[PDB]
């Protein structure tokens, strides 16, 4: 549970697709996720309106090959925002810079 | 003015009002009408009334942003007005003999 | 940066590292009124007027640029040069992720009303310097 | 009187609530006369709270008593509304129009004036207590049909003090009102606007000459 | 084992914690053991109740009503009575829809809180990728 | 030159036509006329029913690449720009 | 037969139902009217009717939803106190446009 | 003294740029807003006694008679500029931040 959250770039997932992932029926995910809150290993909030865990906090799983080529890619996609931007930013207003 | 008093309107009452011959004929000169966003609504012939799309509040949307930045060049144009022009007089009055 | 004595817990023995402390200028008030004296230079960021900070800003995000690039080659370097792995370091980078702002964040809504107050003040403001040239 | 007789009865308002305790009979129209015409003008400008202290709670309309038709007709109106009791309103709007309205030469001419405004105000009040009502729970309250009902309140939607839209096929009748953020945007861009035009016209003129 | 079980977090089912308990403690002397207080193990279930209760609101924003009458294992108008109680005490806070569809928890937010939280958000980020950076350096000369 | 103008309009009254209804509104005196018109608009028919769904979507997405643009949605880091050079000419 | 008797009852009929109405609505959301009725000893119609009355004084202001039976009731609604202090700023402007013009007909 | 000294001096800073991106709070935005407009209120009414004549002879006499020492028309160009320009770099910074991070 703590694993399939973190390697998904989405920080929400239903509980039905949690129930798949345990292997254990749905009544008993939901009281599991009330105790991960308690001993704080995820923290969230719990909405029984749409069956959703949003979480706001997710553990440092352990190092990995795998993990760390997903490192890679997220600083990589940020990289180019910057590059953009910053291109943009100088053309306009090029003549006040004082 | 009608879809703006009643919001969920039947075809059949606008035709009786204002003498239109059916139905079909309405949606026809209001289908063309509301492409264009005049009346601002869509229709539902699979039930039956005609429903006004409403925009409510447009501080909460994004309509601000735009009305300002036309504000400030026009405030902005009346500066440069002001000073080009303001400069006119007195060059003429500086170079003429005084006591 | 400080000699500190401490076990690196990896199957590794205690290692004797340096460890960066952030460091900052500070200067005696006898010296301080003759620094201040000796420079009388404009600065490329003094936090002035408005076309100073504006220069700071094209700075800024090229500052940024540079420095996740940093980043980026350290994870190449540690399965090509086998740099020791340093789970302290790729722990600081999960934090960054978790705790990475979204969008569709109600937080979104809210900076979008916030805009739109920012710019009516703007607004105002623009409009009364015209009275007073007017003048 | 003169404010009266003229279509803008806000002055009107005003002037004739202070002529009660000034009254001069001195060649002018009867105290009787004065007593119901600040009553009129008081219902068509007046809030419903600044209603109940100047003119319900007013000494002088209290000392005077209901004693002519005309004073009574109009008096009563007033009550029913502040009370909210829907079901005797509308029976006196009926004898106002009759009794006071159409034979006072002056509101003759303002009748139309009055009796649209006092619908709209009536109305007005009770959308406000309600996110939503029926259309037969609005109009049976009222004493009209739901026919007449539906006519009556589409003339007085878009001159825009009800604030309401009418689902036909669902009978219901939701309210809309803002209260929030975008009351303060409209009134700062609106005014703010009309100082703009100012701006332009003179500025443009001072140049020229 | 009896004391640490309150305090945590934990959901505690009430006749179940009422059940263990019953044939050692609630005959256990003069606490329970009492004529007068044969009826402050009763009492004792509004008290597990209300632990839970104060740690539900916190970790749900939004739960169905029908679902937490069955946790706190109670009778429906009675769990209602207690959502009143606690909120009309200011302890929690809570929204309660009547027909017992929903039952929000809602602490009070404003624009300014949600924006301030933000705030914090994109400055904190900005000083670990800084901190980060020397200790990139530091591995470079140790290697 | 009717049926397109119709068409067009009718994209954003509903999503869903009974296919009775496309029939009757464009003026097809044949089904056929009217299978060939949806294929045309792309819309598919599945069922007997037609699926405006697909294609307001889809041109949507063609349509933010262009390249005018930047100036034309106009960037809330664009708006204070320009202000700002406004003031410091 | 104590008209005194009277005015003074009916101000201590609707104090009485207020002290009472404060404790059933503080944990709001959406109450039903009957739930109301139930406490109160008070018909369903004589709810309504004192109900719609005090939302006008703004004693609590709230709404009546009949479509559900329900009664939300709304506390400090928020408007922009930033705007608030613009409207009195450009209302002098104003003014001082007209005076400035005044002076400025000397040109003229 | 030398120019390799003076950079020296000065000191450049890494922080310099980094206080450049940080977003401080939105609780301050509005106190400015707020106030800076209340303020302008107070020198607006000053303002409308300093035009009402003002234009018969002698200038000193105008200055102490309808106060333009301590000019109230030149505060208030003062106050509105320091506003205008913070409120811009505001915007400013605010529009840089949320798509370069996200």
């Amino acid at each position: 549970l703590i694993e399939t959250v973190f390697v998904k770039n989405i920080r929400m997932l239903s509980f039905e697709d949690i129930s798949k992932a345990t292997h254990l029926p749905k009544d008993n995910v939901e009281h599991l996720v009330m105790r991960a809150i308690s001993l704080g290993l995820l923290k969230g909030s719990i909405d029984q309106v749409n069956e959703l865990v949003t979480i706001s906090w997710v553990q440092p799983r352990i190092i990995s090959g795998d993990q760390i080529t997903k490192m890679k890619d997220r600083l990589v996609e940020w990289n180019d925002q910057v590059e953009k931007l910053g291109k943009k930013m100088e053309a306009r207003g090029q003549s006040i810079w004082v | 003015i009608i879809s703006l008093t009643y919001k969920k309107i039947s075809l059949r009452d606008i035709c009786l009002k204002l003498n239109l011959d059916s139905e079909q004929t309405v949606e026809y000169m209001v289908s063309r009408a509301i492409r264009d966003g005049v009346i601002e609504a869509k229709i539902n012939h699979e039930d039956g009334f005609i429903e006004t799309t409403e925009l409510l509040n447009i501080y909460d949307s994004e309509d601000p942003q735009q009305v300002f930045d036309e504000r400030i060049k026009f405030a902005n144009q009346l500066h440069d007005e002001y000073l080009v022009s303001m400069r006119y007089p007195e060059d003429k009055k500086t170079q003429q003999n005084e006591k | 940066y400080v000699a500190i004595e401490q076990v690196k817990d990896d199957g590794t023995s205690t290692e004797k590292t340096f460890l960066h402390l952030p460091c900052t200028i500070e200067a005696e008030e006898a010296e301080e009124i003759g620094v201040e004296h000796l420079l009388r230079d404009v600065r490329d960021q003094a936090a002035g007027g408005l076309s100073i900070r504006l220069t700071n800003q094209l700075k800024s995000l090229k500052g940024l640029q540079s420095k996740l690039k940093d980043v980026v080659e350290y994870l190449d370097k540690v399965i090509n040069k086998e740099l020791p792995i340093n789970h302290t370091i790729l722990g600081k980078l999960q934090d960054v992720f978790n705790l990475l702002p979204n969008l569709g964040t109600p937080d979104d809504d809210e900076i979008d009303v916030e805009n739109h107050d920012r710019i009516n003040i703007s607004n105002n403001l623009q409009k009364a310097l015209t009275v007073k040239t007017n003048d | 009187i003169h404010c009266l007789a003229v279509r803008n009865f806000k002055e009107a308002a005003k002037l004739l609530v202070d002529s009660l305790a000034t009254f001069t009979s001195i060649e002018l129209t009867s105290y009787e006369s004065i007593a119901t015409y600040a009553s009129v003008t008081g219902l068509f400008t007046l809030e419903r709270t600044d209603l109940k202290s100047k003119v319900i709670d007013s000494p002088e309309l209290l000392s005077l008593i209901s004693t002519t038709a005309a004073l009574q007709s109009i008096s009563s109106l007033t009550i029913s509304l502040y009370a909210s009791d829907y079901a005797s309103y509308f029976p006196y709007l009926l004898e106002t129009y009759a009794n006071v309205l159409i034979p006072c030469k002056y509101l003759n001419r303002h009748a139309d004036f009055f009796v649209r405004e006092m619908r709209r105000k009536v109305y007005a009040q009770l959308l406000e207590s309600y996110k939503t009502l029926s259309l037969k729970s609005m109009a049976s309250a009222f004493g009209v049909s739901v026919a007449f009902l539906d006519n009556d309140l589409g003339k007085f939607i878009p001159n825009k003090q009800l604030n309401c839209v009418i689902d036909r096929v669902n009978g219901i009748v939701e309210t809309n009102r803002p209260d929030n953020k975008n009351a303060q945007y409209h009134l700062l861009v609106k005014q703010g606007d009309g100082l703009l035009t100012k701006l332009q016209k003179y500025g443009a003129a001072v140049r020229l000459t | 084992s009896l004391v640490k079980l309150f305090t945590t977090n934990e959901l505690m089912r009430w006749p179940i914690v009422q059940k263990t308990y019953e044939p050692v403690l609630n005959e256990d002397d003069l606490a329970f053991g009492g004529e007068a207080n044969k009826h402050h193990w009763e009492d004792l279930q509004k008290r597990v109740i209300e632990h839970n209760l104060r740690v539900i609101s916190e970790y749900y924003s939004r739960i169905t009503l029908l679902r937490l009458n069955e946790l706190l294992d109670l009778t429906e108008s009675q769990t209602e009575t207690y959502i009143s109680d606690l909120v009309n005490q200011g302890i929690i806070y809570a929204k309660v829809n009547r027909p017992a569809k929903i039952v929000n928890f809602e602490k009070p937010k404003n624009s300014s809180q949600l924006l301030n939280e933000w705030s914090h958000n994109v400055d904190e980020l900005l000083e670990h990728i800084e901190t980060i950076g020397h200790l990139i350096t530091k591995e470079e000369i140790m290697h | 030159a009717i049926r397109d103008e119709i068409a067009k309009n009718t994209e954003l009254s509903y999503d869903f036509l009974p296919l009775s209804n496309i029939k009757a509104l464009l003026f097809f005196n044949n089904e056929k006329e009217t299978e060939k018109f949806a294929l045309e608009r792309n819309w598919p028919i599945v069922n007997s029913k037609v699926y405006f769904n697909n294609q307001s979507k889809e041109k949507a997405d063609y349509e933010d690449e262009m390249m005018h643009e930047e100036d034309q949605k106009t960037n809330i880091i664009e708006k204070a720009m320009d202000y700002a050079i406004s003031i410091e000419n | 037969g104590d008209e005194l008797t009277r005015s003074h009852f009916n101000a201590l009929y609707d104090t009485l139902l207020e002290s009472n109405l404060c404790k059933i609505i503080e944990p709001f959301e959406c109450v039903e009217i009957s739930h109301i009725s139930k406490i109160i000893g008070l018909d369903t119609q004589q709810v309504e009717g004192k109900l719609s009355q005090m939302i006008l004084d703004k004693i609590f202001y709230g709404v009546l939803d009949q479509g559900n039976g329900w009664l939300y009731v709304y506390e400090t609604p928020n408007q922009d106190a930033t705007y608030d202090s613009a409207l009195e700023l450009v209302g002098q402007l104003n003014k001082v446009v007209d005076q400035l013009f005044e002076k400025a007909s000397v040109l003229y | 003294k030398t120019a390799k000294e003076t950079k020296m001096l000065m000191n450049l800073h890494k922080e310099q740029w980094q206080s450049g991106l940080k977003m401080y709070d939105y609780e301050e935005k509005e106190e400015s807003n707020l106030a800076a407009t209340k303020s302008m209120v107070k020198i607006a009414e000053q303002y409308s006694k300093r035009i009402e004549e003002e234009k018969e002879l002698t200038e000193e006499e105008l200055k102490t008679r309808y106060v333009g020492r301590q000019d109230p028309k030149k505060h208030l160009s003062e106050t509105a500029d320091e506003t205008l320009e913070n409120n811009i770099v505001s915007v400013l910074t605010a529009g840089v931040n949320s798509v370069a991070i996200k």
